[PDB]
């Protein structure tokens, strides 16, 4: 019974910043890698970032690299995304997703949250 | 036991009274293959094996001959010529925790 | 991938007797009657047993069966080399419609 | 085909020597009541010769 | 001398609408229920559908329900099966069969046709 | 980066495929995953590790990978199968890479 719930889908002025939050349950949190994916209106899925279970490695898409920061709190079963220097190009439906299993990582797997709309 | 590591109990040299299982309203599943669920007391065997494990409700259907899936293929596989009874019941108030 | 469950095969020495089992839910066997068919490769299937234990014209008394509880069986006595065929169990379902078993391959 | 010759196909029990039975009572093959008409697992007892 | 003869066992493009036809003789047609049964290669028998003598009731297996249509013509002593929205899973030897007695119905009985091969 | 057709279609009773192509770093030396996105909700994993399926996904959906290309094969076309399908892979130069997405209708 895996669930992911996003929050922070608000409207923000360009040049500003926004933090998104994802609550997670139904699976082991502290051993799993998690990802953010966004879908701009009229477009397909765009991968944003991942953070591994131990913080061993973090990866960002070039379009958000250096301006977005991903972090997690394994004591609260929650994932966060801090997006700064926002542009109107960042308008998208943001989704929270987990990987296939513990330890390893690759791409978002089966369990995705409903997502929330971020407008810039 | 967990399904990936099921616990096999060996039953032998004893009297097998199956009426305590057959007539129980506790069980949600009681599927007998090759034998009749009410005639079990009249059948003499050399060995009875009781394989115990916990799975999800939507996986219960996989514990049968000819089935495939994550449990049937990677955890607990039954043969197409399996002879015996598959008995299962809801354990929501036993094996679940908040969080 | 069938509702009625049957073993993949059966065998014995000519002159002997073997049985083929069939199991299912109360909606398949428990509340209904079981029919059996004998399908010899190269031709069409034919009815062997109907209404649990009745025989159609042309089927000898070497073929008999029964139904009890929520299961059924077919007994084949006096095995002949000409009975090397796939035997099928069938019943009408209370929720679904017509149901056949996988089929048991009987060999010498 | 001449289908005006009928024989009894279904019967509850066997006949005694020289016993006659020309009834048309429907035969119930299953455990479900046919209500004396026809339908699910119940048939008209007579069959025709082709 | 009961006979059932199937026709229409051809190779058909899946997007087509193949119909099968069963001719019947040697028995009373208009008082009997008839069935279709198919046998996919490498598999056992699969029940398809039945139509009663008066058209009072029709039944389909869920795998063909809504996509197959069964009909009969008591003036021609023939049974028809219309199969649309075809799948490669429909490749099978199709058999025509009749029930045991008159009026009522249950399952295919003793008289089976030779059948014909349908390839999708 | 990954190239896919804008759409796909066909009558019920038709098999369709959704192709995917990219560089040696996108497909040739890595694995390909596929997603099914039903409008009104989130995307879900359909295929992973080239040809494996997650729980809940039937064998109606299959696929393969060869050379530097990959494809998704969809054998069913019901009213419930209308969705946007996506091809994705991890690159060596780039990170997570997704294609434009293919709109499959019935």
């Amino acid at each position: 019974q895996v669930q992911l719930v996003e929050s922070g889908g608000v409207v923000v002025q360009p040049g500003g910043s926004l933090r998104l939050s994802c609550a997670a349950s139904g699976f082991t949190f502290h051993d799993h890698t998690m990802h953010w994916v966004r879908q701009a209106p009229g477009k397909g899925l765009e991968w944003v970032s991942l953070i591994t279970w131990n913080g061993g490695t973090i990866h960002y898409s070039d379009s958000v690299k250096g301006r977005f920061t991903i972090s997690r709190d394994n004591s609260k079963n929650s994932l966060y995304l801090q997006m700064n220097s926002l542009r109107t190009e960042d308008t998208a439906l943001y989704y929270c997703a987990k990987d296939l299993g513990r330890g390893g990582w690759y791409l978002p797997s089966d369990a995705w949250g409903q997502g929330t709309l971020v407008t810039v | 036991a967990s399904v990936y590591a099921w616990n096999r109990k060996r039953i032998s040299n004893c009297v097998a009274d199956y009426s305590v299982l057959y007539n129980s309203a506790s069980f949600s599943t009681f599927k007998c293959y090759g034998v009749s669920p009410t005639k079990l007391n009249d059948l003499c065997f050399t060995n009875v094996y009781a394989d115990s494990f916990v799975i999800r409700g939507d996986e219960v259907r996989q514990i049968a001959p000819g089935q495939t899936g994550k449990i049937a293929d990677y955890n607990y596989k039954l043969p197409d010529d399996f002879t015996g009874c598959v008995i299962a019941w809801n354990s929501n108030n036993l094996d679940s925790k908040v969080g | 991938q069938s509702v009625l469950t049957q073993p993949p095969s059966a065998s014995g020495t000519p002159g002997q007797r073997v049985t083929i089992s069939c199991s299912g839910s109360s909606a398949n066997i428990g509340s209904n009657t079981v029919n059996w068919y004998q399908h010899l490769p190269g031709t069409a299937p034919k009815l062997l047993i109907y209404s649990n234990n009745q025989r159609p014209s042309g089927v000898p008394d070497r073929f008999s069966g029964s139904k009890s509880g929520t299961s059924a069986s077919l007994a084949i006595s006096g095995l002949q080399s000409e009975d090397e065929a796939d035997y099928y169990c069938a019943a009408w379902d209370d929720s679904l419609k017509g149901v056949f078993g996988g089929g048991t391959k009987l060999t010498v | 085909g001449n289908y005006n010759y009928l024989y009894r196909l279904f019967r509850k029990s066997n006949l005694k020597p020289f016993e006659r039975d020309i009834s048309t009572e429907i035969y119930q093959a299953g455990s479900t009541p046919c209500n004396g008409v026809e339908g699910f697992n119940c048939y008209f007892p007579l069959q025709s010769y082709g």
